[PDB]
């Protein structure tokens, strides 16, 4: 009854991590995680691949109610052994959909100034990575500027364009659609165009 | 004209071959066996097991043989091998009250329940080089007494039942594990003890000696030193009930330390704890003394010696890191030294004119 | 609107040690002197309002921003760029192993200065301002005298042209001549640059010539406050009358 | 009583010397087909000790631990967790645990295998206690 | 192919996963030292354990690995690390920077400019640029947290006042993304400019100190200096005695006791390219 | 009623017999020979010789065998035996330029006159436990090159001839001997070096590591490490001319340390020196680093770490004294502890009422 | 007779001569710690090396040697030292204080008063009474030189203010000849009065610390105290359970885990005398 993880966990995890590193180090670049044929629905291929690559017993995982399913939870526990937490503030990795609320977004741990790596990484499943409001990205990982038009919630666009949190505090966003992934670290400066 | 040639790999192989040949020594003499090192060099094995982090006498003896007797190299070998092994279980908390006693002494009372059990020790021996060991000899035939192990309650339990000391009480706090998370200062006492057990014997000995000489005095008394076999038990998920997996030879040291006068309770002795693999005791005693020294924040003590400096003591206690970083100076550094030479030559030229 | 606002501020080490129920407003371009008995809590209050001591009660608002509700980074930025702090003992506000030039230039570089020559020139200018010879710029403060160290600290905390300066007996250790020089410098900064100063002093003459408003503190409570000359010449609370009667007439 | 008896015989097997256990098992000549559910695996058991022996827990290093699992034809599962790195000893211990879980072998092995091993261990302990007790310092005798 | 009996790259998947999370965090916080539970490697601490762990966590089967120490591939420790990685991963290896996908270096950045998808991994003994100023981590953590870098500026000012120049000639502190002060590893001042807006990702591993920090591609990296004392790189009056280059970092080779000496490129691959061009 | 009985002597004899039996181990295994320890555990022998103060490999191996591998106990055995031996002569000053080189490296230049001679070393080895050593094996057949030892001038001589460093110059001062006169702080550099050579390897390693981490930084570079055989010569009164008495395997380490800018001469590198018996190098490197740290008074350096504290470093460096004083807590202390108990009970009673 | 193959008393004549000169100097300067070139003994440092060396330098063939540790002759270390001295000198030994010519003790002075021509040698771990106040010898040397003992008085005053009593219960500092502050070795306060105007010579040896100091016979030794806080010795509500004495220092023997305990004389010879009297 449980879902299936990577056919080759070592090689597949390494490939997925390299793709995610390419995405995060170069914000706005879309990468494809083709190693996993099928995702743990409602989780897409990219989200499942990221969870398998990074999540473990040391990383609490919070799943939004739309994405919280018994089969998904059991598969995550069996394959990664990552504890599941019902509150976003207890999560190292947060998985949500377009229905994420501002309260949930603001409840995510942003770390602290002395330990800015203690915050949560938000995995957001977007309807598409391409058909939304044009966004100009500048900052580390971007030579001049990157034009990406992800379809995003308004709380997420607010987070990106305003940056309420003072660096080094922040949330790193991972926009997943199907087998394709985009990364926006807390450093990236985002302007609506 | 000069042309670059490959010399690194063959030189490295030749150096390793030379080291191996020196380790083997004269082929006329029979090669040392790991069992011989384990049995007849048991104290070096104990130190290697304690500092390397694996309580396997055979592995420690193998590391000592591979290290040509170098304790630092053997300890690093054992630690690196620890990295390659998976963690199968976490043992249930050890119960030192159930130790089978090879040795048990107390310096705070002339006699105690269970008696003063000297056991195997070099204490009180006249350190005169025994040249008869240059040739094979016959081990002494041991005399015997009754075989019952008399009850041996911990001396600190006796002190606490009198109100002179405080029981060490378990609040259920999850111990910190510096083998998975890097230490964060100030570290908890669990982390401090874990690091001290892995710390260099000589460095902690020197720090404890300094404390004994006023550099952060704690007025120590060897309340009790117990060496013997403790059973190790686990609770595998397959069965769900405790299973005993064997016994480990360990040494435990409890130090009574200068009494305090807390605002809202009777004055009482403080305490320090040390725990090591094997029969070696001085490491455990130094561990207890340095633990008491580092307990200063919990008592609001004005530090008067480096042994009370938590970051200084712990950041340099692990001989693995210290030895590696000191030996890394042997690595090529001509790029950095060339930078310094360029700066220095410019400074000399500037000062000359 | 006040540059600094203090409301019901209280910090007590023990009953009677510290300050309790202290409130006052400070505007740009004025001096609020604090006078009182040795042991009234003047230094504790100065530390609390300068972001160096978290209060047990009350609030402090700087430019409408609660001082201690802000992040520690923001308070350190304030103390690093636009806040000056002059300690009673100069070495407490100086780097012992750093030359006088370095002590003055740390603040300048913290404000964005990155030209060594300009920083050196500004440090020498401020040393001459407090009448310290410019040839002592490279000498460590340990070689300076008490008055020299105090003046070096004053220059260090005034080089950045700050907007708010908390001083604890800045005239201590100063001969009357350099004291008058310092008073003129502070008056000029306050009037021309709209600087605000909270000064704790026991020399009531310096408070008369410098402070625009006064607080009189005793056993951790503000006993009398108001216009400096009104308080000195028309005291109301018994302590103030004792205090001004104890002045040595020259 | 099954849990306590299983714990006792597993402890006896774990504390048994590999050589004597192998010799006794060969002498018994027990015919039983089993499949190794988990090949003997040598890893580490993390050691937890207590401050002052009774206080807060802390990690006092690690120790080598070998674990093995076998299955008998009837589905009985035998397990072994033994300190050290002797894989064959762990496999034997798991096999003996599986056999002891069987009614036809429990009594026979208790009378012929577990009890002699425990008696030998107790004798070795008794003897070393006699040798160690000679170093006891006598101070007073109650006359 | 990996046939050494160990797991691919010698690290268990848990350690790889933890190091990967640390790398992602470091990329998200450029210049910040991310603590990580580093393990003891077959090499002693201080001999490149952090870089080895980073390479093991990032290296794949298709990667081409270049290992250089002091800019030379034939350096003893570089040879040892390359042989270890060949044994435990079986990956392809090259001495050519432009053919390499992963570059593990000690104290040098190759003269050849790096390209996209390339990762250069630095071996860092001291990941804290303020360590030699403040030896205690308890203080440097807060100083980085609160951007209290004034002590570094004071140190530079005092160096200029005392010697007339900044005394730091290698591991020269840099400012990353205008915010974090970072130690670039003991590369000479010569290689610091290469870090600015570099198309290749930069990863830094201090295994003994248990720190990982990264500089993403196309990130501002500015060496701390003054307008009237601008950042200046090492210079030599002699070109390379082998290839004749004048734009490469030079190591000094002493030929005899009399005093004869020569200067040759530290980057052996660049020297080979330059000699084969002419 | 109780009556006192004699138990001390027989208990001591039984404990010593138990320790001897444990040292011998299982009689099935052959007893270890001192030659085997000397040849195949050469690094432990080197440390024992260096810290114990006698450069006799056989005596150090005998002490290790008698100490059951305990380095501290073997070192103390060798030192105590040193006490029983008469001083027949004082050697002429050693000339390390005449060393026959087993190993010679320099981290400050890529290549130097004489080349980088790695020699026998564990450096660059992959520390993986070699389980094939559990059984007897065949030592590698060593490859060979030309037999000429190329000229190997000291790197510091090259630096000094360039003006980048200062020659270490002999003023004829009589060296201080802490083996005959107790040290008086501040000690001269000769006394400091003599004590450091006898100091605990681990303690000095930790101090040097702390210096490397900013606790009294000195910016070290391994200018040159030379291991090999040096001839020892004396001048007996019987003959009146120098006679060569043999050769000693010694390791010398020269560390280049951060340059200074003296008022009346060009800026130059400072230096640190280490010298040990045998092939072990980390002890010599730590000795050089701590020597540089303790040279602070001669340079007017503001101490920033304990390693620069002369009295603290030297008063606790000798592992003989430190280990003895830490282990002395095992001695009976019930008289002193009874005094403390009387005081503590009175304090508790006073506070209760 | 000495038949062990070593020199009489195990020490070479040069070391004996140096120790003898040190002893004479110490006698001439009561309470002053005389440095001496102590040698490593067969016993570890801290186990009585200084006392052993003093006895070896002073002991003769006709001497009767009594060795006590904690006041007991049968104590393990006392037995070891006595056996060593018998082996290397062959001298007569006794457990009776009045029959002994040389008494080497650790942490006790015998209850039996000493007589003329008797020498009692103390094993001293810390010869500096100010060490626990000032750990550095560089400062304590000057403090003794200049009679700057104010810190000790401050320590006693602070102890009285904090606990209501002086916290030092053993090794209680004393004033010798009205001038030097001396550590009496870790004897309890109980034994300090015995040191005042003692007919027997007192010698103190700290081998590890390399110090020898002496108190000549009939020399004033006054424990530091205050008029309103006079020097008070340890007391017990129970007499000795063996002999019934009430004027002897008592050691506490724990009989069982329940809580039963007894008190018996630390001085075993005095207890034997007292039991044989009644
Ligand atoms: N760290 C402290 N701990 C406990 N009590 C303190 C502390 N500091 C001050 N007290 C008391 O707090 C009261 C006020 O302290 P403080 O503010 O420094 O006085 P002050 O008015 O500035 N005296 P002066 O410097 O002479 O003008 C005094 O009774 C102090 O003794
Ligand atoms: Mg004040
Ligand atoms: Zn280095
Ligand atoms: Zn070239
Ligand atoms: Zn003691
Ligand atoms: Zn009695």
């Amino acid at each position: 009854t449980l879902e299936t993880a990577f056919m080759l966990p070592v090689q597949d995890a390494q490939h997925s991590f390299r793709r995610l590193l390419k995405a995060m180090s170069e914000p706005g670049v879309i990468v494809a995680l083709h190693q996993l044929k099928r995702g743990w629905q409602p989780l897409n291929i990219a989200t499942t691949s990221v969870l398998l690559t990074l999540a473990d017993n040391d990383t609490p995982v919070w799943l939004s109610t739309p994405l919280n399913n018994d089969i998904v939870n059991q598969s995550l526990r069996f394959h990664t052994n990552a504890p599941l937490v019902s509150q976003p503030e207890q999560a190292t990795f947060a998985v949500t959909d377009e229905a994420i609320s501002s309260e949930q977004l603001n409840a995510l741990s942003t770390g602290t100034a002395v330990a800015p790596e203690a915050g949560a990484t938000l995995i957001l499943q977007v309807a598409s990575l391409s058909g939304g409001r044009m966004l100009r990205l500048t900052g580390a990982g971007i030579a001049e500027e990157r034009m990406i038009a992800p379809q995003l919630p308004e709380c997420i666009l607010h987070e990106l364009t305003e940056r309420p949190h003072p660096f080094p505090l922040g949330i790193d966003l991972i926009l997943t659609c199907g087998e394709r992934l985009l990364a926006i670290p807390r450093t990236t400066h985002v302007e609506v165009c | 004209m000069y042309v670059a040639v490959k010399g690194g790999e063959k030189a490295i192989d030749a150096a390793h071959a030379l080291q191996e040949s020196r380790r083997r020594g004269d082929t006329d003499l029979p090669e040392l066996s790991v069992a011989q090192i384990e049995q007849q060099l048991n104290l070096a094995v104990d130190r290697v097991m304690t500092e390397g982090g694996i309580a396997d006498r055979e592995l420690a003896a193998l590391a000592l043989k591979q290290a040509s007797g170098d304790n630092v190299e053997a300890i690093f070998l054992l630690r690196a091998y620890r990295t390659t092994l998976a963690k199968l279980a976490v043992s249930e908390p050890l119960d030192t009250t159930g130790m089978r006693l090879e040795r048990r002494i107390s310096a705070v009372y002339k006699d105690i329940p269970g008696g003063q059990l000297l056991g195997p020790t070099y204490d009180y021996t006249h350190r005169l080089l025994d040249f008869t060991l240059l040739a094979n000899g016959e081990a002494p035939t041991l005399t015997t007494a009754d075989s019952e192990q008399q009850p041996s309650p911990h001396v600190f339990s006796l002190l606490a039942r009198q109100g002179l000391a405080k029981f060490e009480e378990d609040s259920g706090a999850q111990p910190d594990d510096i083998t998975r998370t890097p230490p964060v200062y100030p570290c908890s006492r669990s982390s401090r003890l874990q690091q001290l057990m892995r710390g260099d014997e000589g460095y902690l000995l020197a720090l404890a000696y300094s404390t004994q000489r006023g550099y952060g005095r704690n007025h120590p008394f060897a309340g009790e030193i117990r060496s013997g076999y403790i059973d190790v038990s686990i609770v595998p998920e397959e069965l769900g009930f405790a299973v005993n997996v064997g016994e480990l030879l360990m040494t435990e040291c409890e130090m009574v330390n200068g009494f305090i006068d807390p605002p809202d309770e009777p004055p009482h002795f403080t305490r320090g704890y040390g725990l090591v693999f094997g029969m070696s005791e001085r490491k455990a005693m130094a561990m207890a003394l340095v633990d008491r020294a580092l307990q200063a924040p919990e008592y609001g003590e004005h530090a008067t010696g480096p042994a009370q400096d938590e970051e200084f003591v712990l950041a340099h206690a692990d001989n693995v890191e210290a030895a590696g970083f000191v030996s890394h100076l042997k690595l090529p550094h001509y790029v950095d030294f060339q930078a310094e030479l360029e700066l220095l030559k410019r400074l000399q030229q500037e000062k000359n004119h | 609107q006040p540059l600094l606002s203090v409301n019901n501020l209280t910090h007590l080490y023990a009953p009677g040690k510290g300050f309790s129920d202290v409130s006052f407003d400070l505007w740009p371009g004025e001096v609020l002197g604090i006078v009182g008995e040795s042991g009234s809590g003047k230094t504790t209050l100065l530390k609390s309002i300068s972001a160096r001591l978290t209060p047990q009660q009350g609030e402090i608002h700087y430019e409408n921003r609660s001082l201690y509700a802000m992040s520690e980074a923001d308070r350190r930025r304030l103390l690093r760029t636009e806040w000056g702090v002059v300690h009673q003992h100069p070495l407490d506000g100086l780097r012992r192993q750093v030359s006088a030039g370095g002590n003055i230039g740390e603040r300048l570089m913290a404000t964005g200065a990155r030209h060594y020559g300009d920083i050196r020139a500004t440090a020498q200018k401020w040393l001459e301002e407090v009448e310290i010879p410019a040839n002592r710029i490279d000498d460590l403060p340990t070689t300076f005298s008490g008055g020299m160290q105090q003046r070096l600290q004053i220059a260090r905390n005034l080089v950045t042209h700050p907007k708010l300066v908390f001083m604890d007996q800045p005239t201590g250790g100063l001969d009357v001549s350099v004291q008058a020089r310092l008073l003129d410098l502070l008056r000029g900064l306050v009037v021309e640059l709209n600087l605000a100063v909270v000064i704790v002093t026991h020399d009531l003459g310096v408070a008369r010539l410098l402070a625009d408003r006064l607080l009189v503190m005793k056993q951790g409570q503000v006993v009398e406050s108001g216009l400096t000359d009104r308080v000195l010449d028309d005291p109301h609370h018994p302590y103030t009358q004792l205090l001004v009667s104890s002045v040595l007439q020259n | 009583a099954d849990t306590a008896t299983r714990q006792h015989w597993m402890s006896v097997l774990a504390h048994s010397q590999p050589a004597e256990l192998a010799a006794r098992l060969n002498a018994l000549n027990i015919t039983a087909d089993y499949e190794v559910i988990r090949a003997a695996e040598t890893g580490l058991v993390q050691i937890q000790a207590r401050m002052g022996g009774t206080g807060e827990r802390f990690f006092a290093g690690d120790a080598t631990l070998t674990r093995a699992a076998v299955r008998l034809t009837d589905g009985t599962l035998g397990y072994s967790w033994v300190l050290g790195r002797d894989k064959q000893h762990a496999e034997r211990c798991a096999l003996i645990d599986a056999l002891m879980q069987q009614s036809r072998h429990f009594q026979n092995l208790s009378e012929t295998l577990i009890a002699p091993l425990d008696a030998d261990r107790m004798a070795r302990i008794a003897a070393r206690q006699a040798e160690v007790n000679a170093s006891r310092v006598d101070f007073f005798t109650m006359v | 192919a990996n046939l050494s009996g160990y797991n691919f790259a010698y690290l268990d998947e848990q350690t790889k996963r933890m190091i990967r999370r640390a790398i992602l965090k470091a990329v998200a916080i450029p210049g910040y030292q991310v603590p990580f539970g580093g393990r003891e490697m077959p090499m002693p601490y201080g001999w490149g354990t952090g870089g080895i762990q980073l390479t093991a966590s990032v290296i794949g089967e298709s990667d081409v690995l270049k290992v250089i120490d002091q800019g030379a591939d034939d350096t003893t420790n570089a040879v040892s690390i390359r042989n270890f990685f060949k044994r435990v991963t079986g990956v392809n290896t090259t001495e050519r920077t432009d053919d390499a996908t992963l570059i593990q270096t000690r104290h040098r950045i190759p003269e050849t400019p790096l390209t996209e998808d390339q990762i250069i991994i630095f071996q860092v003994p001291i990941p804290e640029p303020l360590r030699f100023i403040e030896p205690r981590e308890t203080e440097t953590r807060t100083m980085h947290a609160l951007e209290e870098y004034g002590v570094m500026q004071v140190k530079l000012y005092e160096d200029i006042a005392r010697f007339g120049h900044i005394a730091t000639t290698y591991a020269y502190p840099v400012k990353v993304n205008g915010r974090y002060v970072m130690d670039p590893s003991p590369i000479p001042k010569f290689d610091n400019p290469k870090m600015d807006m570099m198309p290749a990702l930069q990863l830094f591993g201090a295994g003994r100190e248990k720190r990982i920090y990264a500089v993403p591609p196309f990130t501002r990296v500015e060496s701390l200096d003054f307008d009237d004392h601008p950042f200046t790189v090492q210079q030599w009056d002699e070109p390379c005695a082998i290839c004749g280059s004048t734009h490469s970092y030079l190591d000094e080779v002493v030929l005899d006791d009399a005093g004869n000496r020569m200067f040759v490129c530290s980057d052996t691959d660049y020297c080979r390219q330059q000699s084969e061009a002419k």
